């Protein structure tokens, strides 16, 4: 229910959230990972505003947009906008790597974050002087980690099928829906002006 | 199964908080569950350190959290203050305090001390009444 | 004064930052035993035709 | 609710591994998680009674 | 009673204690022998 963000010095143990936190220096305010992800699934639009002086002309030859438009099926926006939901995903970020699961139960209570994977490694049975005892490894190897993440959607797409065949599915089905419309369901014509 | 035959760990799951316990009530079609839940409600700042160095050894909190309100140091349980002074039974040890980031030094007391301290006044206050024969 | 339909960009919630830092913690001293109301269905009614 | 604002001892559901934590990350109509978990790596044989 | 048990010694950490409370004890009694 609060909006959390994160202080102004970006200091979690040696732990870097720099990849997955903010960026208030960019116009759109997601992560570098979140920016990854927003270049990896291409997008039948978003309704933004397609107001007949973009595509009354040459546009809907080669735009399947304005043509399932002209035929009356079209695409709503959605109530909360990409930089809403990266506002909501930093909260939810600032809320973790600031006070641990509390933010969860009632109100944030700050822990320094060694501390907080400290009451984790508790959680998994190990106990917690195996962390510090480790606490540059650790660090070090979960940065490492957030790299290869970084890198592996760096590389390919393919990962994010999953969210495209999502996009694709609606597609194909205003798509069919358009074409359904040359059938002549055993009339003279399919066209209903020739009738 | 979860909620009313149980307890559960799963955050948010029987309601926001942490889950006591949880009621069912019949309503039409459907049901009602009254989740009860502990909500940690008024806090307090605190210091707060990962370890104590004492004899070059480093110690940590067997159960619970090191706390000062700034000029003394206590053991508390994570989820509600309730200070205790530092003992060996509050505690466990490992390595030395070179090697924990953020180490604080304090005493550890050791609850065996005075239990002996104490029998080392009365060795002694016989031992020198012995001298009297 | 006098009532007509606003529009506005919605808040997602309060802006509270946190007083965070590598030595200090927030502990509870006080709590609250809270009851809160969750509704599910588990029917419809049968129909037949 | 289990993941980010918890963590879990339920296995598999917040990666392969005993569960850490986990960081959310906005995806067009979808989320991503990064899920961290901590996996035993240099395992030894000992005898045990 | 139980299955694949094994002999080995259990340290016990107040030991060393009433042993080092042992010698400050004869100690004693070696100084009150003394005069
Ligand atoms: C941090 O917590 C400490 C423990 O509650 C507290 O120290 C304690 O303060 C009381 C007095 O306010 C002392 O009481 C003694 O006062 C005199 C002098 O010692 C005696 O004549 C009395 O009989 C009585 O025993 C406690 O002894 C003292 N505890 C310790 C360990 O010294 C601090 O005041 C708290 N500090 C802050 C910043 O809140
Ligand atoms: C926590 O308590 C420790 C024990 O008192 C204390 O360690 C001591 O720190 C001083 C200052 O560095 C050392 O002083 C000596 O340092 C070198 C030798 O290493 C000499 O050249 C100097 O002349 C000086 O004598 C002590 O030797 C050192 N003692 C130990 C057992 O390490 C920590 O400094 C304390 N830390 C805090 C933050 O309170
Ligand atoms: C674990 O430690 C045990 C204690 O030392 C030891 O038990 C002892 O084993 C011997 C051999 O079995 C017994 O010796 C007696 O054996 C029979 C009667 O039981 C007689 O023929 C002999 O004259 C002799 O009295 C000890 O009595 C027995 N002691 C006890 C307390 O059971 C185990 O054998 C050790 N086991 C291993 C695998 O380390
Ligand atoms: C807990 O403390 C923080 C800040 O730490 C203290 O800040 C000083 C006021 C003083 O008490 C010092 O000994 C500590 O360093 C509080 O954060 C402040 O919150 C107020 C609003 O309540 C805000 O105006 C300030 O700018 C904040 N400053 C900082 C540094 O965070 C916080 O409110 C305290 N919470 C409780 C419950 O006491
Ligand atoms: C853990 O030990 C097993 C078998 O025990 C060992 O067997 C001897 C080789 C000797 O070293 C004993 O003192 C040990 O108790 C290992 O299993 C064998 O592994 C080798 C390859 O290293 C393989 O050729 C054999 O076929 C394996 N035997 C069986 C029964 O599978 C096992 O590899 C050891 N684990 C580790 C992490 O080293
Ligand atoms: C946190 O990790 C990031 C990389 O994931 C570090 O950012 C890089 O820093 C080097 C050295 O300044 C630059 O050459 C790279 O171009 C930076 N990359 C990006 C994406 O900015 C960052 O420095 C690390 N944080 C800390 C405190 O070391
Ligand atoms: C635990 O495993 C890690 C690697 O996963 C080891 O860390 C590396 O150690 C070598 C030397 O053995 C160094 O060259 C590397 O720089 C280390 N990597 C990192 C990320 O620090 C570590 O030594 C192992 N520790 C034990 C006790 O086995
Ligand atoms: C001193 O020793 C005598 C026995 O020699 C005993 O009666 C007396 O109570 C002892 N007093 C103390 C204080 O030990
Ligand atoms: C935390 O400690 C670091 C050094 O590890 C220091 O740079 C920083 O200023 C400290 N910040 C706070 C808020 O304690
Ligand atoms: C016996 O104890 C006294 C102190 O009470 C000490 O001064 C003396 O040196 C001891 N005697 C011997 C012979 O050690």
């Amino acid at each position: 229910k609060q909006i959390y963000k994160t202080p102004p010095i970006k200091y979690f143990g040696g732990f870097n959230f720099s990849q997955i936190l903010p960026d208030p220096s960019k116009p759109s305010k997601r992560s570098f990972i979140e920016d990854l992800l927003f270049n990896k699934v291409t997008l039948a639009d978003a309704g933004f505003i397609k107001q007949y002086g973009d595509c009354l002309g040459d546009i809907a030859a080669r735009d399947l947009i304005c043509a399932q438009k002209f035929k009356g099926l079209t695409v709503l926006p959605p109530l909360l906008t990409d930089e809403m939901i990266a506002q909501y995903t930093s909260a939810l970020l600032a809320g973790t790597i600031t006070s641990g699961w509390t933010f969860g139960a009632g109100a944030a209570l700050q822990i320094p974050f060694a501390m907080q994977m400290a009451y984790r490694f508790n959680g998994i049975g190990v106990t917690q002087n195996v962390l510090y005892e480790n606490q540059k490894l650790i660090a070090n190897q979960f940065n490492s980690a957030i790299g290869k993440i970084q890198d592996s959607l760096s590389s390919t797409a393919s990962a994010l099928g999953k969210l495209q065949d999502v996009v694709n599915h609606n597609a194909q089905a205003l798509n069919t829906l358009v074409k359904q419309l040359s059938s002549k369901f055993g009339a003279i014509s399919s066209v209903l002006n020739d009738i | 199964s979860e909620c009313v035959l149980g307890q559960s760990k799963r955050v948010d799951f029987c309601g926001k908080g942490y889950h006591l316990m949880s009621f069912p009530q019949s309503a039409p079609h459907g049901v009602v569950f009254l989740h009860v839940t502990y909500v940690p409600a008024q806090e307090k700042n605190f210091t707060t350190a990962p370890a104590i160095c004492h004899d070059g050894k480093a110690h940590f909190p067997r159960e619970g959290v090191f706390v000062s309100n700034g000029t003394h140091w206590f053991v508390t349980q994570r989820n509600f203050y309730e200070p205790q002074i530092i003992t060996t039974d509050n505690t466990f040890v490992s390595g030395n305090c070179d090697v924990v980031i953020g180490i604080v030094n304090n005493t550890v007391y050791d609850p065996l001390q005075p239990e002996l301290d104490s029998f080392k006044e009365e060795l002694d206050k016989y031992f020198k009444n012995h001298t009297s024969p | 004064a006098s009532q007509s339909i606003i529009a506005y960009t919605m808040s997602l919630g309060a802006e509270n930052s946190v007083a965070y830092s590598n030595n200090s913690i927030a502990i509870p001293t006080n709590f609250t035993i809270s009851v809160t109301t969750e509704i599910l269905p588990v029917s419809m009614t049968k129909t037949s035709v």
